[PDB]
């Protein structure tokens, strides 16, 4: 059982999402800038 | 008899050594003194030696 | 019988005493005291020889001053090359312990002494093979404690049976035999010129030795306890002996008394080696607290401490030109300090 | 020069209050554990009693527990042995001596063939 | 020249360090033994592939005080016994507080079983229940033998303090092999700091 | 939920509604708002004075929780849109389809406290190991190569740390999708994954390696040694690589899909999983007769030395590993996990601080060479 792996995937999971929020974001906001 | 024998053999040596004579202790340590100070100028632990003449580096 | 030779001993040697006593007109410090003192000199560390694997138990310099002997107890004799610090030959050897090793002043032999009672000759050149067994000399009762060449032929032994010996080679027997202590003989040194050997002993005795007479010419006591090693003043009229009492004493010949005594309070180990400098301003005396105290012999001041080391140094030397000093430590390390 | 002189022994009637008293000359006395060894005739020398450097330790052989008093000053330089209530089978001479090193607890002076630095001895005769 | 006596010299300490690694091997494999009760004799033996060495004593003169320091770096010393009893406790007791010896552990070997004269505080001695004496004797033997033990454990146990242990037996071989095991298990647990 | 995916999705998206614009006919001859797309939604032909809807667009991750959304414009009558504003675009109708961050957030700056204060100690204890060079001995070799791989692991999770910080949201704030596609394609996230995978089993097998010598010293008490250091040597470091490298070739030929840290197949990961597990199983055992060994030695008060001897032993063995890995494991499924994770990362990253912690204060040998240097170093 690697602690610092499962660490590392919950952290990386969530932060993909807020990546993916944020690109949607822009998109919207402004395409291509 | 081997104990008398060796105290008699302690006792001859004793006799011998008390014979021989004996310097002032002045006149000695003046010869010590001026042997160190004849001697002083070459000792490369009492007076220092630099890296150029050091073997050892 | 006894009582009357008893008195007689004792009247002789209030007789000595007294005439000892009237002969002593002022210690060295009162004459001396107008001298500059050394202040205080530090050595480095600059060698540093790791081959062994048991104790260092005894090292002996070479005349080159190119070339030491080390002996540990794992039963390997090694001449090490001071200057480029590599091992030259290592023997060897038949018994694991051995207590002394001698290098000759020609360099072409090594004698080691153990516990075995028999001394070893190795011969160095052999043209035929390696270095072997030549001759051994198997005539003490006791242990060999230590060992010492007067040329590359006759060899004096001092036993730990009381009897000193002198030693020939190619014959194989002794010569002679010195008889005058009662106490293990630890430690001899030889005279600069070769004719008269110190003797220390286990009973707090130090004796002159003619060496082709075979007789003590005199004695010396004033320790208090066993004399562990002992080194003449580099002239041949003085010498200093170290025990376990934790007390230098500066002997000479000539006025057959202790001209100094070097102990301080802080001091409350035995000294297991003395040696002198070059010139002999400077007194080197190994400690049995882990450090090579520094004593300067005119003025009974430590010069300085030589504290590298990190177990009970065992033996000590300084070479002929004065350039280094050599300790051997029970750690197998000898660390060679300017 | 070392040397330890004994005072004391002689004929006592068994069972008498006998004292030996041992002075040493030639070192500095507080710093060395002495004891009392004897040697009785025709038999190998035995330890009989010691004391420390200070006079706090103290210790005996069996056979003379209760009956021996050591005891030791350092102004007067003396080691002090005090017999009590006599046996006529433990009459030996009796041996001031010294253990080899100061400071130190071990001793290694009970060996027939000529310790350095014990006494000479006095016969005690019960 | 130069550089012919430089590759010479290397190829010579390699060779002359090659030869001493042997040695260390050879030296680290050897448990020597020192058993006191040519001038020193020497015993080897092998239990179960392990080498021992064991070394007596010859022809040495009977005051024992310098000789014996060099025996400092021996794994175990044997120390068989057997007034003979009270110079062997006065024996043990030097050896156990000297500056020198106290890493070396003792093991001790009670040969002859026995007096009783000697001892006036053998009245007073019971039988430590704790142990378990060995059937078919005598219970004066048994008696003695373990006052003896505990006069030897009074002695030991005073300023022991872990740097050294002693190891009482009676009368060999195995007995001798499992103490050495013990010994070496004890100075390593020593220097990883668990004990 | 994936920004690959949703890049892909969204330039296909892209490329449809480019196909529409091509093949739509010309509107109602020949006043009209013009076709458009503002890079979401995609627009067909606006007639002057009406909403026009298409579907809210199946590029998004949650569409399908929408789906009866539309997006709105209007379309005035100069044959241009509801602008509202002379600079800005058109009026905009994204409210039909628009739709614990302090637990992990406490967990990430407690274990970068963690490795951070590890990787200090263990530097400077490696440091004061080799400077003495009187406590060089084979023991000493191996704890040193413990500290290293400690050092290893913990430089191996900073940069991980400081790459995937770097990738999403610094990047995408910075405004760098160009640059985080190039990443996302370039080998150097398929290589710090692994380095990181690689320092984690050689901390572990290490630890073995290190149990299985002391075990080695107390039970044989034989050996010949040259061999058996450069078989350990070789053990500790060699065989995490062997285990790593069958593991990297599966993942990179078989899945390579965006970064590994998302772990799809458990199947996959069991491969390197399972060492580390019989490494943890191992060294219990091993710990398990030395603990009975102590024990036995200790007998032959001891409450309090027994208590001493196995806290000491603990952190240089991951005890606290193998209860966690299988005990509290509880077939990996317990809610309230937060106080489980929180208890192993701060084990995991303190153990460092701890072996280190030992070897600094309570070790006799490191405290008599620093008083002993110290003495001299003061006096000249």
């Amino acid at each position: 059982e690697l602690v610092d792996n499962a660490v590392g995937g919950d952290l990386s999971k969530q932060m993909e999402e807020e990546a993916v929020r944020l690109f949607i974001e822009w998109l919207k906001n402004g395409g291509p800038s | 008899t081997a104990s008398i024998a060796q105290a008699r053999k302690l006792v001859e040596q004793l006799k011998m050594e008390a014979n021989i004579d004996r310097i002032k202790v002045s006149k000695a340590a003046a010869d010590l003194m001026a042997y160190c100070e004849a001697h002083a100028k070459e000792d490369p632990l009492l007076t220092p030696v630099p890296a150029s003449e050091n073997p050892f580096r | 019988e006894l009582d009357q030779l008893r008195q007689e001993a004792e009247q002789l040697k209030n007789q000595i005493r007294d005439a000892r006593k009237a002969c002593a007109d002022a210690t060295l410090s009162q004459i001396t005291n107008n001298i500059d003192p050394v202040g205080r000199i530090q050595m480095r560390t600059r060698r540093t020889l790791r081959g062994h694997l048991a104790k260092i138990y005894a090292m002996h310099w070479g005349t080159d001053s190119r070339l030491l002997v080390s002996a540990s107890q794992d039963g390997k004799l090694i001449i090490w090359d001071s200057y480029t610090t590599n091992k030259v030959h290592a023997i060897p050897l038949r018994s694991s312990w051995v207590m002394t090793c001698a290098y000759a002043p020609s360099g072409n032999y090594v004698a080691c002494g153990g516990l075995d009672n028999i001394c070893s000759i190795y011969n160095l050149k052999t043209r035929e093979g390696n270095v072997r067994v030549s001759r051994e000399l198997a005539g003490h009762t006791g242990y060999l404690s230590c060992c010492r060449f007067l040329d590359d032929n006759q060899i004096v032994t001092s036993s730990g049976d009381t009897t000193c010996a002198l030693w020939d080679i190619e014959t194989g027997q002794q010569t002679t035999t010195f008889t005058g202590h009662t106490g293990d003989v630890m430690s001899l040194s030889l005279a600069p010129d070769t004719r008269l050997f110190v003797s220390g002993a286990c009973d707090a005795s130090a004796k002159l030795w003619d060496v082709r007479e075979g007789m003590c010419r005199q004695t010396f006591t004033g320790h208090e306890s066993d004399i562990n090693a002992i080194c003449f003043f580099p002239n041949g009229n003085a010498f200093a002996t170290g025990s376990d009492d934790a007390t230098c004493r500066l002997f000479d010949l000539r006025a057959d008394q202790e001209l100094m005594t070097y102990s301080h309070d802080n001091i409350i180990c035995g000294i297991t080696s003395v040696s002198f400098s070059k010139s002999g301003r400077l007194l080197l005396a190994g400690y049995d607290d882990f450090n090579c105290n520094v004593w300067d012999a005119l003025k009974a001041d430590r010069a300085g401490v030589l504290a590298g080391h990190d177990n009970r140094v065992s033996c000590l030397g300084v070479t002929d030109d004065g350039m280094a000093v050599a300790t051997g430590s029970w750690d197998s390390f000898l660390k060679i300090w300017n | 020069q070392v040397q330890l002189q004994e005072s004391g022994g002689g004929l006592v009637q068994p069972g008498g209050s006998l004292r030996l008293s041992c002075a040493a000359s030639g070192f500095t006395f507080s710093n060395y554990k002495m004891n009392w060894v004897r040697q009785a005739p025709g038999k190998g020398l035995e330890w009989v009693s010691d004391i420390s450097q200070s006079g706090a330790s103290i210790s005996y052989t069996g056979s003379v527990k209760g009956r021996f008093t050591i005891s030791r000053d350092n102004a007067k330089n003396t080691l002090y042995l005090q017999m009590n209530s006599l046996k006529p089978e433990d009459t030996a001479v009796y041996y001031c001596a010294r253990c080899p090193a100061p400071f130190t607890r071990d001793c290694f002076d009970v060996t027939s063939t000529t310790y350095a630095y014990r006494g000479q001895g006095t016969q005690v005769t019960v | 020249d130069q550089r012919n006596e430089e590759k010479a010299q290397r190829e010579a300490n390699k060779k002359i360090e090659k030869q001493l690694q042997k040695d260390k091997q050879v030296y680290r494999a050897t448990h020597r033994l020192l058993l006191l009760g040519s001038g020193i004799f020497e015993t080897k033996f092998q239990v179960d592939k392990v080498n021992f060495h064991m070394f007596d004593v010859g022809a040495q003169r009977d005051e024992r005080r310098k000789w014996i320091q060099c025996f400092n770096d021996v794994t175990a010393i044997i120390f068989v016994v057997a007034n003979r009893l009270q110079a062997a406790l006065k024996l043990f007791d030097s050896i156990w507080n000297n500056k020198w010896l106290r890493d070396t552990s003792v093991i001790l070997f009670l040969n002859k079983q026995d007096i009783e004269d000697y001892f006036p505080e053998f009245a007073r001695y019971t039988t430590p229940e704790d142990a378990t004496p060995e059937p078919g004797e005598d219970p004066r033997v048994t008696r003695a033998k373990y006052f003896i033990r505990d006069e030897f454990l009074r002695i030991s146990t005073a300023s022991g303090d872990g740097r050294h242990y002693c190891y009482p037996h009676f009368t060999n071989i195995r007995r001798v092999f499992n103490d050495c095991r013990d010994i070496i298990q004890r100075m390593h647990l020593r220097q990883y700091e668990l004990l | 939920v994936s920004l690959w995916e949703t890049v892909q999705k969204w330039r296909e998206y892209r490329r449809q509604c480019q196909r529409s614009l091509t093949e739509d006919p010309p509107p109602a001859t020949d006043l009209f708002c013009n076709r458009t797309f503002d890079e979401y939604a995609c627009w067909p032909d606006g007639e002057p004075g009406s909403f026009v809807n298409v579907s809210c667009p199946w590029y998004l991750p949650w569409a399908s929780s929408v789906p009866q959304g539309h997006v709105y414009r209007f379309c005035t009558a100069e044959g241009l849109w509801l602008q509202k504003d002379n600079s800005s675009l058109p009026w905009r109708d994204l409210s039909e389809c628009e739709e614990p961050e302090e637990q992990l957030l406490f967990l990430y700056i407690i274990y970068t406290v963690g490795y951070a204060l590890s990787f200090s100690a263990l530097v400077i204890a490696s440091a004061i190991l080799l400077g003495f060079r009187h406590l060089h001995c084979t023991r000493n070799y191996i704890h040193l190569n413990l500290f290293a791989s400690f050092i290893l692991r913990a430089l191996s999770v900073f940069i991980k740390d400081a790459a995937l910080k770097w990738m999403y949201s610094t990047a995408a704030q910075q405004h760098q999708w160009d640059g985080l596609l190039s990443y996302q394609d370039s080998l150097s996230c398929r290589l710090v994954f692994l380095l990181m995978q690689y320092c984690v089993a050689a901390n572990y097998y290490w630890l073995l390696v290190e149990g299985v010598y002391l075990y080695t010293l107390l039970a044989f008490s034989v050996f010949s040694e040259q061999w058996i250091f450069r078989l350990y040597v070789s053990i500790g470091w060699g065989v995490p690589l062997l285990f790593v490298v069958p593991w990297g070739i599966v993942k990179y030929l078989y899945e390579d899909e965006g970064c590994w840290t998302r772990n799809s197949n458990m199947n996959y990961w069991l491969i390197i999983r399972l060492p580390i597990l019989f490494a943890i199983g191992v060294n219990f055992l091993i710990f398990v007769r030395v603990i009975c060994i102590v024990v036995s030695k200790l007998k032959a008060d001891i409450k309090c030395r027994l208590a001493k001897s196995t806290l000491t032993l603990i952190p240089l063995l991951g005890t606290h590993e193998v209860i966690f890995a299988f005990v509290m494991d509880e077939h990996a499924r317990g809610t309230l996990r937060f106080i489980k994770l929180f208890t192993e990362l701060s084990f995991t990253s303190f153990q460092g601080l701890m072996v280190a912690i030992l070897y600094c204060f309570v070790n006799n040998e490191v405290q008599l060479e620093f008083r002993k240097s110290w003495e001299r170093w003061r006096l000249e």
